[PDB]
RNA sequence: AUUUUUUGGCACCUGGACGGGAAGAGACUUUAAAGUGAGACGUCGCGACCCUCGCACUUGGUCGCUUGAUGUUUCUCUUCCCGUUCG
């Protein structure tokens, strides 16, 4: 069983997340509510659940006919994986 | 004939356009790998919303459930 | 009786042109021929074209269709497949 | 007796069906014949222990001199105060959503004792004032009606359209 | 605030009703009166019942260094001393752990 | 004031407790939990639904001075499907049946 | 799906997107996929607005909301 | 567990069920399945807006059931 | 006699929802009314009121009988039985 | 995997954020295998701007009010609950304690 | 984590305050004179005429609401008496 998990996280698409975790580089996760999160991956699983460090959350909100950016810094966070649209490797 | 997973395993190292079922977003990039659950890794990706590019992204991992279709790009 | 999977295998084997309706996108359809499928009802569609469609009084102006080429349409987006 | 926390906490709570006919759905809290005399330095702070939600509060036959300050209750749609010694009807003190109020056999003696019924919430549909001295007075019913014209029933007799249309003309 | 007095009169009604004192303490927890205030109320709760140790054991369950100090008092004044045996063993000063335990065996 | 329940109370302990069950379309179902399921399918006895009308929803905006008049349906014995539950909240404990009041 | 009692009978389905399809049930599936013969898209009372669909029609089961006899 | 078994015990009785669409159906439960699929016969249907209509027989897919209302007698069932 | 009073000669024209609620409100003054049961399809104009105690039921019998209730004068007497669906 | 990490956070204060944007501050008491949380001494909240966008947030505001805990008329619609059980599919994020030594929990 | 539940078709869209109601405006139909922001679902009831004589374990039919209130779809505001609250 679990040997397949160690295969898929090493060769398959989640090797990106794994590389970002091992090299400690931040990833720009993009969520289903159009929030971005910029964060370090500390752990993940096959559902793309994640434990994240130094989370910066970013989004726009609207006042009338114009938009104002909003921001949060969260020290430690867990992300349920069903909400992830895309994860981007920060250059 | 070509079944879905053999087909997608044939597009690896070729440029594909992954249209998402949401936000009218389509990611155009080189397909590097794919999961049995059809997760995708693209490289050299360009975000397009409604045909207007938001510029090159580098590497992206796209969760399987967001995908409407993958098309090969000639 | 034909099980639905066998009916899709008929579309595959006879190369019958099909129209596929999309799950929530009532305004769009895909026309093509299925060149493979799987137990999740993912489909590889060859000669696929997306067709603009009206929501009710649902005429289909194929003259404005956009050719996608060959696509893997994820099966969680299919609602109907028809000749 | 006077109000104390154990009295208000221990009070029998059980669902009744009288407002529905089929299902037991209204929590009825029972404080009957208990001879609670009122004391502002003991009662309202005890009533902060009255369980929430509750729907019928039955304070029948208790020695209260005025309607208890349940103004902070959104839930007590029925307040029973029969045989108590209430003398004045301050509509501020009723629950916010009280629908039925039962003042039978209290000690209300003049329309001046009723005058602040005008302040009662517009949710109040049912009133009973039987056995008060006030019920003997001339034009009593028309007075209560023009104080609170949105009653549907007063003293278990239906408020007809002509009674309401009279009461609202003042 | 007024609400304490509603329990105080109830204590004047029937002071040996343990559930009154318990609900009074519970309200003081929910509002969060200071430790030195709740100590005075727990010592009242014990003093009205000084013949029975069970209320001291509830007090110790809230006072849980003062819980060790009062436990040394409760050992000086035996099932609660048996309950203390794990705490007393960790003191390692053998006369202080062993004397209370042998006293509890003496009044077993 | 309100009911307190022990912190260890799993859903299996709340049988015969009257729950408020909150659901994905902004509605609440209130009834004694008779049984449940791995999915959180629930059986609610004597169930009553509440919803907030669109006329009242405005009163939830910023200025207990708000007083929402919900709309209710008495449903009766009801099976909720698990997909619809967002959350569950305890409203009340198992009461004595009014039979038990009867003196003789 | 113990759906056999509908077999070779005409049925009307309400399916995702408030769409409706009527036809002759020729087969069904564990996932409640169905096959319709003589299928028609229904969207009004006017037969000129309803569209005859293809000779064979497969409906993916998670789309079906209800399946009503005719 | 018990909730689906209760829907087996309701067979032969008039169930009322609401869909995710808001449509209501009320009728005799003639079949039911472990997925909460149901078959209703002699069915008072109702569009989400309240426009009533009537149907001889209907099958409803489990995924689309919001809740099912069951006769009060079954609160006495031995399941509980 | 018994926990259950029988009430008769109710005003037929009134809606039972009002009539049952107001019978609760009427009898609650003199007893802990545990149940008001009415079934006009089988017994028009009649209700069976179950009090907590015989002393309360007897005081209610002594005080509500003949009292006006929606204009029509109420009839009250002890029931032949308990209410079973209490 | 990582639900077995969350199972270790018992008796610790978390701010769960739901899919609909409601934030649940509270003491975490349980996490089922399917991420069903149980929390006590809870404070539900809706972020300020969401109360102005009723086409998206009317359902969220209605579910918050109908919890019956919104006796406070505080802005941002605070509701206080002694106990809540949250079905795991509704969780968007869990904001964890800052002092949590993640390594000891993950390893 | 793969169609039927839990690894997402979801997201874009002094003074303040509330409530009694009056007067005008507005809008549509009539021939200067009389009626009251559009069109429609349903539902609680209310009150009259039509069913039943009474001790059990869904009273029935029908009409007005010219408002008694209420929920929900689709289309295009000034002013004066006054009740009640807030700092």
């Amino acid at each position: 069983l679990e040997e397949l998990e160690e295969f898929e996280f090493k060769h398959g698409p989640m090797s990106l997340i794994n590389d970002a975790m091992v090299t400690r580089t931040p990833v720009i996760i993009s969520l289903r509510n159009n929030h971005k999160i910029i964060a370090r991956v500390k752990a993940f699983d096959r559902h793309c659940n994640m434990v994240l460090e130094n989370v910066k959350e970013l989004w726009t909100e609207k006042k009338g006919k114009n938009v104002i950016n909003r921001e949060r810094f969260i020290s430690k966070l867990f992300l349920r994986g069903d909400s992830v649209i895309v994860v981007l490797k920060t250059p | 004939p070509v079944n879905p997973k053999p087909f997608l395993k044939g597009l690896v190292n070729h440029r594909v356009g992954v249209k998402l079922k949401f936000n009218s977003t389509e990611y155009r990039g080189t397909l590097v790998s794919t999961d049995n659950y059809f997760n995708l890794q693209l490289n050299e990706a360009e975000e397009f919303v409604a045909g207007v590019s938001h510029g090159t992204l580098g590497e992206i991992f796209i969760r399987c459930n967001n995908v409407l279709y993958i098309r090969e790009l000639p | 009786m034909v099980p639905p999977i066998n009916c899709i295998f008929n579309f595959l084997q006879q190369q019958t042109p099909v129209t596929i309706w999309l799950f929530e996108q009532i305004g769009i359809r895909i026309k093509g021929k299925i060149v493979g499928f799987d137990e999740f009802m993912n489909v590889v569609i060859d000669e696929a074209v997306e067709i603009p469609v009206n929501s009710a009084d649902g005429k289909e102006d194929v003259e404005k269709g956009t050719p996608l080429g060959k696509i893997l349409l994820k099966g969680d987006n299919i609602t109907l497949i028809t000749s | 007796m006077k109000f104390t926390p154990s009295i208000v906490i221990d009070a029998p709570q059980y669902y009744v069906d009288h407002f529905n006919g089929k299902y037991n759905v209204d929590k009825c809290v029972i404080l009957r014949d208990l001879q609670l005399e009122t004391d502002s330095e003991s009662m309202p702070s005890s009533l902060k222990h009255l369980t929430k939600p509750t729907h019928i509060l039955d304070l029948t036959n208790n020695d209260l001199i005025m309607i208890p300050d349940l103004s902070r209750r959104d839930d007590i749609h029925t307040l029973l105060l029969g045989r108590n010694n209430i003398v004045e009807v301050d509509g501020r003190l009723l629950p916010m959503n009280v629908q039925n109020l039962t003042l039978s056999n209290n000690s209300i003696r003049r329309f001046e004792d009723l005058q602040r019924l005008r302040r009662a919430p517009r949710t109040l549909k049912n009133l009973t004032l039987i056995g008060n001295q006030v019920c003997h007075l001339a034009n009593y019913r028309e007075h209560v009606l023009r104080l609170v014209p949105h009653l549907e029933t007063l003293d278990f007799q239906n408020v007809t359209a002509e009674e309401r249309k009279s009461a609202m003309s003042f | 605030n007024d609400e304490d007095v509603a329990f105080e009169y109830e204590i004047q009604k029937t002071p040996q009703n343990i559930l009154t004192w318990k609900r009074y303490i519970e309200y003081w927890k929910e509002e969060g009166r200071t430790d030195k205030q709740i100590r005075w109320l727990y010592e009242r709760f014990c003093s009205q019942f000084v013949t029975d140790t069970s209320i001291w054991e509830d007090y110790i369950r809230w006072e849980s260094s003062r819980i060790f100090w009062l436990f040394q008092r409760c050992l000086k004044s035996d099932r609660i001393c048996l309950s203390y045996l794990e705490l007393a063993i960790e003191q390692y000063d053998l006369a202080m752990i062993r004397h209370a335990l042998a006293s509890s065996l003496m009044k077993m | 004031s309100k009911i307190q329940v022990a912190h260890s109370s799993r859903l299996a302990n709340l049988i015969d407790y009257k729950l408020r069950v909150l659901t994905q379309d902004g509605r609440v179902y209130i009834g004694q939990l008779m049984a449940f399921d791995k999915h959180m399918n629930l059986v609610l006895n004597e169930c009553i639904e509440e919803r907030v009308p669109k006329t009242q929803l405005d009163k939830l905006r910023p200025r207990t001075t708000l007083n929402i008049k919900v709309e209710k349906r008495v449903l009766g014995l009801t099976i909720l499907r698990g997909e619809q539950i967002l959350s569950t909240v305890v409203e009340d404990k198992p009461l004595l049946s009014k039979k038990e009041r009867l003196v003789r | 799906p113990e759906l056999k009692k509908y077999m070779d009978k005409k049925i009307l389905l309400n399916i995702n997107g408030s769409r409706k399809v009527a036809g002759i049930l020729r087969g069904y599936d564990i996932f409640l996929n169905v096959v319709l013969d003589d299928a028609m898209e229904i969207n009004g009372e006017d037969p000129a607005n309803n569209h005859q669909l293809g000779l064979q029609t497969v409906i993916r089961g998670n789309s079906i909301i209800s399946l009503e006899a005719l | 567990g018990i909730p689906v078994k209760l829907l087996n015990e309701a067979q032969g009785h008039i169930v009322s069920l609401e869909l995710t669409t808001g449509a209501t159906y009320r009728g005799k439960l003639v079949e039911s399945e472990d997925s909460m699929n149901v078959q209703l016969r002699d069915v008072i249907a109702t569009e989400p807006q309240g426009a009533v209509t009537h149907m001889d027989q209907i099958f409803v897919r489990g995924s689309q059931i919001k809740f099912i209302v069951v006769p009060d007698l079954l609160k006495n069932a031995p399941l509980f | 006699a018994k926990n259950t009073l029988y009430v008769s000669q109710l005003n037929e024209k009134i809606n039972m929802q009002r009539l049952r609620v107001n019978l609760f409100l009427l009898f609650a003054t003199f007893g802990e009314v545990l149940k008001v049961s009415m079934n006009f399809k089988k017994q028009r104009g009649q209700a069976f009121i179950t009090m907590r105690t015989i002393d309360q039921a007897s005081l209610a019998q002594i005080s509500l009988n003949g009292e006006r209730f929606f204009g029509k004068p109420l009839k009250v007497e002890f029931s032949k039985s308990e209410t079973k669906t209490l | 995997k990582l639900v077995n990490f969350l199972k270790k956070l018992r008796n610790e204060q978390v701010t769960i954020e739901l899919k609909n944007g409601t934030t649940v501050w509270g003491t975490l008491q349980s996490v089922s295998p399917q991420m069903n949380a149980i929390l006590t001494d809870v404070k539900l909240t809706l972020p300020q701007p969401r109360l102005n966008k009723l086409n998206s947030n009317g359902i969220a505001m209605a579910s918050l009010y109908l919890t019956g805990g919104q006796q406070p008329t505080a802005s941002d619609n605070i509701a206080s609950l002694q106990y809540i059980n949250i079905r795991g599919n509704t969780i968007r994020q869990i904001i964890l304690p800052d002092s949590l030594n993640l390594d000891s929990l993950l390893v």
